[PDB]
């Protein structure tokens, strides 16, 4: 039960009561006042469908400060004067460097 | 001003077509080579179109 | 997760996930990128979820 | 919040605001 | 019950009724919503039942 | 009876038959 949709990328910890009627809840369940969390229910013998999925989501960003994490590319040495395929924390691209 | 203004109207329309290559129109960068090496071909196809 | 080397190719080949899909990169093509930051969010979603 | 694309190269423009 | 204005928002607040429960649609959230028909069938039930 | 998804889209599938 919530007021309104996440803005992306959002948590939300408040445990106060929805009140979805009219009625004021005043900070106490009842009549149209329901709690906003709800209790999973997991079995052994539970449906596919019902099986509790331990799920993980990565995220990357870049902004424009060192590449703290990278890949395990092996870097070689360097070469000026001579056009070349360049990348440097993954700023790929073709020139002469010098 | 008749000999500048022409040349100061050529610069902004060189200037302008220089500021059109850094505008995603639409796709997930301005860079084609930032495309070209996150996305496979398959999806890199739609951002290059 | 922040100045480390990181190795999602393992990540992929393990073949103990059951969905692995990305957007905006590709599985086999973000081995040899680098980021600033990763973010890892973790939790527990029903099956049909 | 939305986060400026000067400010972000590659990530996406949201960051967490919870 | 067709062709006419419904008002559901009375009969959630009334707060007379011991049962409401709504499946498949919200209970505050079909007031800005239309249906072709209505149906509604009456009867008395045990209060166990 | 039952109905067909394509005539009924919001409404459950089965209808009145008494
Ligand atoms: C950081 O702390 C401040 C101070 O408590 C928080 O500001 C409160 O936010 C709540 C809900 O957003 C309001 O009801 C309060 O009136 C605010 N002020 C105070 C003095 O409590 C703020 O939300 C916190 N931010 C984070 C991200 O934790």
């Amino acid at each position: 039960f919530r007021k309104s949709n996440l803005k992306p990328f959002e948590r939300d910890i408040s445990t106060e009561i929805y009140q979805a009627g009219s009625t004021p809840c005043n900070g106490v369940e009842g009549f149209n006042c329901y709690f906003p969390l709800q209790s999973y229910g997991f079995q052994p013998t539970n449906g596919v469908g019902y099986q509790p999925y331990r799920v993980v989501v990565l995220s990357f960003e870049l902004l424009h400060a060192p590449a703290t994490v990278c890949g395990p590319k092996k870097s070689t040495n360097l070469v000026k004067n001579k056009c070349v395929n360049f990348n440097f924390n993954g700023l790929t691209g073709t020139g002469v460097l010098t | 001003g008749k000999l500048q203004d022409v040349v100061n109207q050529n610069a902004q329309a060189l200037n302008t077509l220089v500021k059109q290559l850094s505008s995603n129109f639409g796709a997930i960068s301005s860079v084609l080579n930032d495309i070209l090496s996150r996305l496979d071909p398959p999806e890199a196809e739609v951002q290059i179109d | 997760i922040s100045n480390c080397v990181a190795d999602y190719s393992v990540l992929y080949n393990s073949a103990s996930f059951s969905t692995f899909k990305c957007y905006g990169v590709s599985p086999t093509k973000l081995n040899d990128l680098c980021f600033t930051n990763v973010y890892a969010d973790s939790f527990v979603i029903r099956g049909d979820e | 919040y939305r986060r400026p694309r000067e400010q972000i190269i590659i990530g996406s423009l949201w960051v967490f605001c919870g």
